[PDB]
């Protein structure tokens, strides 16, 4: 759960950087 | 569509060079090359596909700067093994992780070097800078930028150096040994802050699996739980946690780097770094994390964060997810995922992978599936065959040679490893067969003819070695030939029937086309044929090694008479062809040529000669003056005459009669006028085998 919840944080943040 | 057309062109030629290299045995680097092209075409998704290619390079072992490259389909047997619990499967899974982990370490290591090269004076390295020295320099530069950590965090220092940061970033760059020996260079200082760590990292660096001894693993895990996992915030150096997570695979349930300043590449790297495959039937739940779990993770990230259709896309982010799926060795899914966003890139990347044997193809029996399907074992499949054929229909009409290059790639999956060894080779044959029948470029695909009859091999039979190539070429020629003879394309039929070594048929075809041309009245436009497609398209400003006249294709023959001369010419000079032609057939064509010549004389206006060559034919009774008996001798010969010859006797008369009557114009005269009316007896005696009302037209021209 923490890893899955963390991945969402990193990719959501990455998408917004595009 | 225009910049695209250019992209397809440069790629098509690389696939040409590619096949030449495979056939000749020349070293070739498909991924490296395809990557170069993609990096020069300036697509927004470009860099992601370039990265993916280079990831596969590291994975597959394609290293150009060392003259090292894997053999064609070196991983097919390993990758295509259906038994997921086999030695082959475990080895394949390991290599994916190793390759991805290695690639991602090199990726970071290059950044380190770039940043140092950007600040040389600040780097201040010695005479022979070791990696540890460079990492310290890298940490220094990060510090000066305030981008090493998040604020309100204090790091354990030793002589002004953040020892844990140095250890971590050494592991991040893949220098595990150098990380361990750096700790050993500072035993005392590390013993003072963490008595057990040295033992762990040394055990970690001493094994192939990057694992700790069971006894150590227990001690490391316990310790990590008691003194780190649940400790007051800021009581533990963020990098120290990271080092423990990596070294001891602690807390696999939370694969992330929280306290550290990390980006998406650091996250991706962590996922592959912590992954481990095992030959053991079972694993502890807290230690179970391999490629299967990693792939499952990536799969879910796709559905949650990335688009499936090109309408959902906006900035070319789909490249990132394709890139992730490649790293993870989700090859069939990756290509299937990319096709909608860029079918060109998808097609060629699929070629790169299939070449090394990293793309599961559908079996021949299910060659009618969509791009992506699943087999009995629920494993993903790519319809490589159809995908290629479909791809070539954007340019096969106006560039059949390029189309042959791709269709041939179908036979990559036609070896012992694919499973459908000979069924895939059959698909390639039909793909090429439908290409030949659909096009008129027979001189290119099947072959051309030299003046002496020798064949100039076509592109396909030259690629024979690359497609399991006897009777295939002979077969598709005969059908393509019969198809041309039936559809009235005389020139193509002659070309194809000669290539099939059916010389007798060729003579019959030229005899017929020549017979039809002779029949036309003297005054109509000459009968014209459609010329075979030239074997080469010499161009303005370009050079022509292939000069006109060197082959039938480049002879531009569109005259049935010239055609008959050309084929009869070579067939009669060389007894090899001659003896393979039926006497009545060859003799018939010869007579027709004389007839065409006799006709030329009349249309020109030469009377004396006409009479002679006509007398030379010895088909009409024209030495008899009034003889009743001799006439019969020739009447009985009529049925023996060949059709294409007999059918032009009516025309001959009109010429023989007209010329004779003119000869009367310019004893001899009386005799000439005699035979003149004698022909009028020739017809009568066999009037029910010629046109109905020839007399009346004959006597008219007869004054
Ligand atoms: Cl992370």
């Amino acid at each position: 759960d923490p890893t899955i919840a963390a991945a969402d944080k990193i990719f959501s943040n990455w998408l917004a950087s595009q | 569509d225009r910049f695209l057309r250019e992209k397809q062109a440069k790629l098509a030629e690389k696939i040409r060079e590619f096949n030449d290299a495979r056939q000749r045995g020349t070293p070739f680097y498909i991924c490296r090359d395809l990557a170069d092209l993609e990096s020069k075409s300036g697509d927004r998704h470009g860099p992601h596909i370039v990265e993916a290619y280079r990831a596969v390079m590291e994975m597959v072992g394609e290293h150009p700067d060392a003259g090292e490259a894997p053999r064609e389909r070196q991983f097919a047997k390993m990758y295509l093994d259906p038994n997921t619990q086999s030695a082959n499967a475990l080895a394949m899974r390991k290599q994916i992780l190793k390759g991805a982990t290695t690639f991602l370490e090199k990726q970071f290591w290059n950044e380190v070097n770039s940043l140092i090269a950007k600040y040389p004076q600040d780097a201040n390295l010695g005479g022979l800078p070791d990696v540890v020295s460079k990492i310290k320099a890298y940490i220094r530069l990060r510090i000066a930028r305030k981008t090493l950590v998040p604020d309100n965090v204090e790091l354990q220092q030793i002589n002004g150096e953040y020892v844990w940061a140095i250890v971590f970033y050494l592991l991040r760059a893949g220098f595990v040994t150098e990380a361990a020996q750096y700790v050993n260079s500072n035993q005392a200082h590390f013993r003072a802050i963490d008595r057990t760590f040295s033992g762990y990292i040394n055990s970690y660096a001493s094994s192939e699996e990057r694992r700790l001894k069971r006894q150590m693993q227990d001690r490391c895990m316990s310790e990590y739980n008691q003194r780190i996992r649940n400790a007051p915030e800021g009581s533990i150096d963020p990098f120290r946690m990271a080092c423990y997570k990596i070294i001891g695979r602690c807390d696999l349930s939370n694969r992330s780097l929280d306290g550290l300043q990390t980006d998406v590449n650091d996250w991706i790297w962590l996922q592959f770094n912590l992954a481990r495959e095992t030959d053991r039937s079972l694993e502890l739940a807290g230690e179970s994390y391999g490629l299967a779990e990693l792939q499952a993770s990536i799969r879910e990230i796709g559905l949650k964060h990335f688009p499936k259709t090109a309408a959902e896309d906006t900035n070319g982010s789909f490249g990132m997810f394709f890139y992730l799926q490649i790293l993870a060795g989700m090859f069939e899914q990756a290509i299937a995922y990319l096709y909608p966003f860029s079918y060109v890139d998808a097609v060629h990347f699929a070629i790169a992978l299939t070449y090394y044997g990293l793309l599961r193809p559908v079996d021949a029996a299910s060659a009618g599936n969509e791009l992506l399907s699943h087999n009995t074992r629920s494993m993903p499949q790519i319809n490589f065959g159809r995908m290629l054929g479909y791809y070539t229909r954007d340019f096969r009409a106006a560039n059949p040679a390029a189309a042959v290059d791709y269709l041939v790639l179908i036979c990559l999956n036609a070896d012992e490893a694919a499973g459908g060894q000979q069924a895939q080779a059959a698909l390639c044959h039909e793909a090429l067969r439908e290409l030949v029948l659909e096009s008129r470029e027979f001189s290119r695909l099947i072959g051309d003819i030299r003046p002496d009859g020798r064949r100039i091999r076509g592109v396909i039979e030259e690629r024979g070695p690359l497609i399991a190539l006897d009777d295939f070429i002979r077969t598709i020629t005969l059908q393509a030939a019969s198809f041309a003879d039936d559809n009235g394309r005389t020139t193509d039929a002659v070309l194809l029937y000669h290539l099939a070594e059916d010389y007798d048929t060729v003579v019959s075809i030229v005899s017929r086309a020549l017979s039809e041309a002779i029949s036309l009245e003297i005054g109509e436009d000459p009968m014209r044929l459609i010329p075979v497609k030239p074997r080469v398209t010499n161009a303005e400003g370009q050079v022509e090694e292939a000069a006109p006249g060197s082959s039938l294709s480049l002879a531009a023959i569109d005259d049935p008479v010239e055609l008959a001369k050309a084929m009869m010419g070579m067939y009669e000079r060389d007894h090899m062809f001659w003896q393979k032609i039926r006497e009545p057939n060859r003799v018939a064509c010869s007579v027709l040529l004389q007839m065409a010549d006799i006709k030329s004389l009349v249309e020109q206006g030469r009377w004396a000669e006409c009479l002679d060559k006509i007398r030379a034919l010895d088909i009409l009774p024209l030495t008899a003056r009034g003889d009743p008996g001799t006439i019969r001798s020739y009447a009985a010969r009529f049925p023996s005459l060949a059709q294409p010859v007999a059918i032009n006797v009516p025309n001959l008369l009109m010429w023989t009669v007209l010329c004779c009557m003119r000869q009367r114009e310019r004893l001899m005269m009386d005799e000439l006028k005699q035979m003149t009316v004698d022909l009028m007896a020739y017809t009568s005696q066999l009037r029910y085998r010629l046109p109905p009302h020839l007399h009346e037209a004959l006597a008219r021209a007869s004054a």
